[PDB]
């Protein structure tokens, strides 16, 4: 299994 | 509560192994004045506080009351800070779910989660920080009932778990129990990878950047979709958002009554798991 698994864009685990 | 031991009523037999600060040593307490031998695991910890203070520190270790929580039994200051606890005999729930990888159930895991959760609940309802709970600092006291330690040590000794650490604790050093919920899921996430070392082959000094993108831990494979967004529930950028233990504690105990539903392990319905002389005294028995 890929050690990342991307959440983007959603707000709630993507910082800004 | 707390016991001052000399470095008499004690003896280092084994090396256990060693892990962050110290070595854990399988030892045993000879209360003087007593036949009887309390079988112990001593942690010396290697040496900017005084000698004053680690005893109004451990004095707190060793009161946390609790089945899941492992309890301060003793402590031994000379030259070296020792702390004596009692042994469990199976070693940290990591090394375990690792050698028995095809044998452990629904049931049992999801038992775990459960249960360390309880013992982050306790800490919780009474204001303290764990701040390193991993799946390294839960032993095992018997394969159906698990227990936190390590507790407060952290804080006790100022390399530095950055993969089990929420991002803000990583950026700005802040440490609350919205912070543990953090580190419970990723907890959660090695006993689901039966394991697997998180985020592996990705640098520490690269997680902060990966996680700020918004990439956080895969979804295991054994883990059905309601399974793993709890972990990722708990892994959110705004802290007072992730799950509180309580709530844990409860959408994990609500499928502890049905392991099979939510997780998905080939080969469940068929799986089963598990020094002496006399005046061997349970750490219990001696502490009335």
């Amino acid at each position: 299994m890929p050690p990342t698994q991307s959440f983007a864009p959603d707000p709630k685990y993507v910082s800004s | 509560l707390l016991r001052i031991l000399k470095e008499t009523e004690f003896k280092k037999i084994k090396v256990l192994g060693s892990g962050a600060f110290g070595t854990v040593y399988k030892g045993l307490w000879i209360p003087e004045g007593e036949k009887v031998k309390i079988p112990v695991a001593i942690k010396e910890l290697r040496e900017p506080k005084a000698n004053k203070e680690i005893l109004d520190e451990a004095y707190v270790m060793a009161s946390v009351d609790n089945p899941h929580v492992c309890r301060l039994l003793g402590i031994c200051l000379t030259s070296t800070v020792q702390l004596i606890t009692q042994l469990m005999p199976f070693g940290c729930l990591l090394d375990y779910v690792r050698e028995h990888k095809d044998n452990i159930g629904s049931q049992y895991l999801l038992n775990w989660c459960v249960q360390i959760a309880e013992g982050m609940n306790y800490l919780e309802d009474r204001r303290l920080v764990h701040r390193d709970l991993a799946a390294r600092n839960v032993l095992v006291k018997t394969p159906q009932h698990v227990k936190i330690t390590d507790f407060g040590l952290a804080k006790l000794l100022g390399k530095v778990p950055i993969k089990w650490m929420a991002l803000e604790s990583i950026l700005h050093r802040i440490y609350t129990h919205q912070s543990d919920v953090w580190s419970y899921g990723v907890t959660v996430w090695e006993l689901m990878t039966f394991g697997s070392k998180p985020y592996d082959g990705i640098p520490a000094s690269e997680i902060s950047s990966i996680l700020e993108k918004g990439e956080r831990l895969p979804q295991p494979p054994i883990c059905t979709i309601d399974v793993y967004m709890i972990m990722v529930k708990c892994w959110m950028i705004d802290a007072d958002s992730r799950p509180k233990f309580r709530e844990l504690i409860i959408e994990f105990s609500k499928m502890a009554r049905d392991p099979q539903r939510y997780l998905v392990i080939q080969g469940d319905e068929r799986m089963h798991l598990p020094e002496d002389m006399d005046d061997v005294v349970d750490a219990d028995e001696y502490l009335i």
